[PDB]
């Protein structure tokens, strides 16, 4: 995949004033709440009976916090997210056995949050800079089939 | 379906939302251009440039022809019907690309009303993004 | 929709069918196993052994449920309200599976019934493939 | 990715057999059939008006055949589809602007007219080979992107 320089910047600035955990933990109840299947590979988390019981959920809101640090390997390396996902894609796709239209699902969710979080600063181009950023770890991850 | 608890949650947003609905509708359709540029190719016609005022008021028809189906909530199908034929047979246009715009509008949905976009109602609002989608490419299925 | 052709499409070869029920369901059943591995996750009790007892027998019971909507092809969703408890809430089978076994199930008539497979009853099976897919998924939607 | 011995064996047998022309021809109007959308990016086709038209249209198996020769590239080499179908990349991604999720719609399809076809010959472990060959290409098609 090849960046822009204008969209190295704005995936490197928007990051850089990302609370990591407020994100986290939304991105991920949101999933949860918002397509319900995915509720079956977090059930060891515990309780996800209802929203409340999945906003509540402490594993829910501190698993977030990892996922979007993970985000974050890529925002490190936009020249290498083919190897920075590729022990992730193993664990999701072998272990775990996500299917990856999951992936493209978190990463529309994500991008919802990431609106949601900064207004009028996350910018038409900033948006599909974005897109374009979890379109790729989403290929990334998904590497380990096909 | 869409049960009596989503009904209110979309009502909810878009009676708060309403006023914008041109604004809405032209920063949705903007947003769907920037972010997936094929989507253009069906809008060959358009002036595509920032801004431009056809985007204008056709955004203000798709969120007026949504805010619609919100009034009918109750029968969508039977609402939007009038809008399948042309999408579906005339302009043949793929389904990925309802799930396109629907996402970009809860992006505009996301950055000016975020407080409102909680998780329980974004979830009332993809199902009804979903229904809109599938009446639209009804005649096919 | 389903167009009365469709029902009738539909209709014509859940009879070409018909008793070979049972063997057809335990087939498609194997073809999404081998050919779609994750699957298997779903199943961690049975024995998923080319042959086994147990496929055979929940094979019937699919293929069942299946000739039981097309025995309502007018009422499906009520038809089979009673799965999607299970599925979708009990089991949270994720949707793309549905399409998974929706196109084993296509291959085995294919393979049984080629003549009866046209382009035009191979779309309409597709759309019933489809309802039943959304039904069972419905306690999402 | 990998390609296990049987998964060749079983491929390239199997090709030996195929009526390039018929299946091809099949197989591209159960695509026009089935997913009528698909049927815009083929108004050069001239009268696709129905299913019988469709089923009848000289341009139609003119390109089924095309298609599935290409399939047939992709047998010859197995360890190689991704470089095979870089320029068929571009013209399917830059030029047309054709949806991937629609490669995945075809390779489907295909597989219903090998099965068609071939009947109980298509055994179980067959079509599996075929849905991985099936989806190795179209990924190779959606490369151009992510
Ligand atoms: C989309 C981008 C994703 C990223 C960046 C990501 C990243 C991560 C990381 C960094 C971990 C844990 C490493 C560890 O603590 O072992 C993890 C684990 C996990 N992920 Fe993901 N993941 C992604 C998508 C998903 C998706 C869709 C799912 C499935 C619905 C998922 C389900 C899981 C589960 C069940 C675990 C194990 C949880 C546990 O530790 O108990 N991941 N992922
Ligand atoms: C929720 C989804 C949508 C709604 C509610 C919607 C609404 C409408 C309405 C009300 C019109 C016509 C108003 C009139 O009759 O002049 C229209 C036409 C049109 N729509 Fe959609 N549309 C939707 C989705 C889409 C999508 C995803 C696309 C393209 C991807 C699209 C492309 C078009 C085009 C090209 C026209 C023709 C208008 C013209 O030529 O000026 N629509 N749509
Ligand atoms: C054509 C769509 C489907 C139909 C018509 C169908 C029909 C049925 C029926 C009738 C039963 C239960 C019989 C009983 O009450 O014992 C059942 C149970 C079950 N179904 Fe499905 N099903 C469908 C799709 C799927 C898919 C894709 C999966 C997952 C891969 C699945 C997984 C299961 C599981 C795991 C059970 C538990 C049965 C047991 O443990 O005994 N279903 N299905
Ligand atoms: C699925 C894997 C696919 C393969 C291997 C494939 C292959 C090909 C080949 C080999 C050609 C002719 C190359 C040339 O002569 O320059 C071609 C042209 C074309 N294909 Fe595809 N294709 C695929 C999917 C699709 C799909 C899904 C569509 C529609 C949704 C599509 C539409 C077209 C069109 C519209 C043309 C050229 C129009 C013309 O030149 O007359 N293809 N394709």
């Amino acid at each position: 995949v090849h960046w822009s320089a204008e969209e190295k910047q704005l995936i490197t600035g928007l990051w850089g004033k990302v609370n990591v955990a407020d994100c986290g933990a939304e991105a991920l109840a949101r999933l949860l709440i918002v397509y319900p299947w995915t509720q079956r590979f977090f059930a060891s988390f515990g309780n996800l009976s209802s929203p409340t019981a999945i906003l509540g959920n402490p594993m829910v809101r501190a698993h977030g916090k990892k996922v979007l640090t993970s985000f974050g390997d890529a925002v490190k390396n936009l020249d290498n997210i083919k190897n920075t996902f590729s022990q992730l894609s193993e664990l999701h796709c072998d272990k775990l056995h996500v299917d990856p239209e999951n992936f493209r699902l978190l990463g529309d969710i994500l991008i919802i949050v990431l609106a949601a979080h900064f207004s009028k600063d996350f910018t038409p181009e900033c948006q599909a800079a974005w897109q374009k950023l979890v379109r790729v770890v989403a290929h990334a991850l998904a590497r380990k089939y096909h | 379906v869409l049960s009596a608890a989503d009904k209110n949650n979309v009502k909810g947003i878009f009676t708060k939302i309403a006023g914008h609905a041109e604004e809405y509708g032209a920063e949705t359709l903007e947003r769907m251009f920037i972010t997936y540029p094929p989507t253009k190719t069906y809008f060959p016609h358009f002036d595509l440039s920032h801004g431009s005022a056809q985007i204008k008021g056709h955004g203000k028809k798709v969120v007026a022809a949504l805010i619609e189906a919100a009034n009918h909530i109750d029968d969508i199908a039977g609402t939007l019907s009038k809008l399948s034929d042309l999408h579906a047979h005339k302009l043949r246009v793929d389904p990925v690309n309802f799930k396109l715009l629907g996402q970009c509008f809860l992006v505009v949905v996301a950055i000016h009303h975020p407080a409102a976009l909680t998780p329980e109602v974004h979830a009332s609002l993809d199902k009804f993004l979903c229904a809109v989608g599938t009446v639209l490419t009804a005649k096919y299925r």
